[PDB]
DNA sequence: TTGTATTTATTGCAATTTTCGTGCCAATTTCTGG
DNA sequence: CCAGAAATTGGCACGAAAATTGCAATAAATACAA
């Protein structure tokens, strides 16, 4: 009973035109935003103290 | 399908209810015989050990 | 000095990455190793040199 | 015309530890002539 | 067949080289006020 185990790799290296090739995994890469409407009150207007934080 | 000689007759209620009796000559001259194909897989894939 | 950093980056970045290639899945860190002398001037990696053996 | 407050742009040096190859030699296994 | 001799192996040592980790806050370009 049991199954093995795997790991998700983080760089693909290929053969593409007779050539190696190296690329990122795209499935594994970190990435963040910026949420846009909490930043859209980001003015003078409001309460200073909500303008510096 | 396949011709047939048939009768349209009862025998000893083995026909009941739409059922269908058939002699032993059509099986021995294989007229309904079929060929089924089926398909098996094995996946020798890449593991860290 | 290839890519000009400093070794300790190199270091660094390397450590628990994985490749994936035609041939399998090897950590970054594999493909760096000693070296035995070879008559003619050259070297010979210890990773050939197991291989053979 | 300039002097200054603000926003991007900075992913290396230097100890310390760990690993490398190769020699010395005792314990262990194998070979050979009388 | 036997006992001496030769070959094998791996533990410890030693110098050197390679890899790992601690350090924690500045420097320069840009826009604005006299």
């Amino acid at each position: 009973t049991g199954e093995p185990e795997y790991v998700i790799p983080d760089v693909l290296v290929r053969k593409h035109n007779g050539h190696w090739t190296v690329e990122l995994n795209s499935d594994s890469i970190p990435r963040l935003q910026i949420n846009q409407h909490y930043a859209s009150m980001c003015n003078n207007a409001r309460n200073d103290g909500d303008s510096q934080f | 399908g396949q011709n047939m000689r048939v009768a349209f007759m009862p025998w000893n209620g083995y026909n009941f209810e739409d059922s269908i009796l058939v002699s032993e000559r059509v099986v021995q001259e294989d007229r309904f015989t079929t060929i089924h194909i089926q398909e098996l897989a094995c996946v020798s894939r890449d593991t860290k050990l | 000095q290839a890519v000009e950093m400093h070794e300790s980056t190199i270091s660094r970045v390397t450590t628990q990455k994985y490749l994936h290639s035609p041939r399998g899945i090897f950590e970054l860190k594999y493909f760096f190793s000693s070296h035995v002398n070879t008559e003619g001037g050259g070297e010979a990696s210890s990773t050939a040199i197991r291989a053979l053996v």
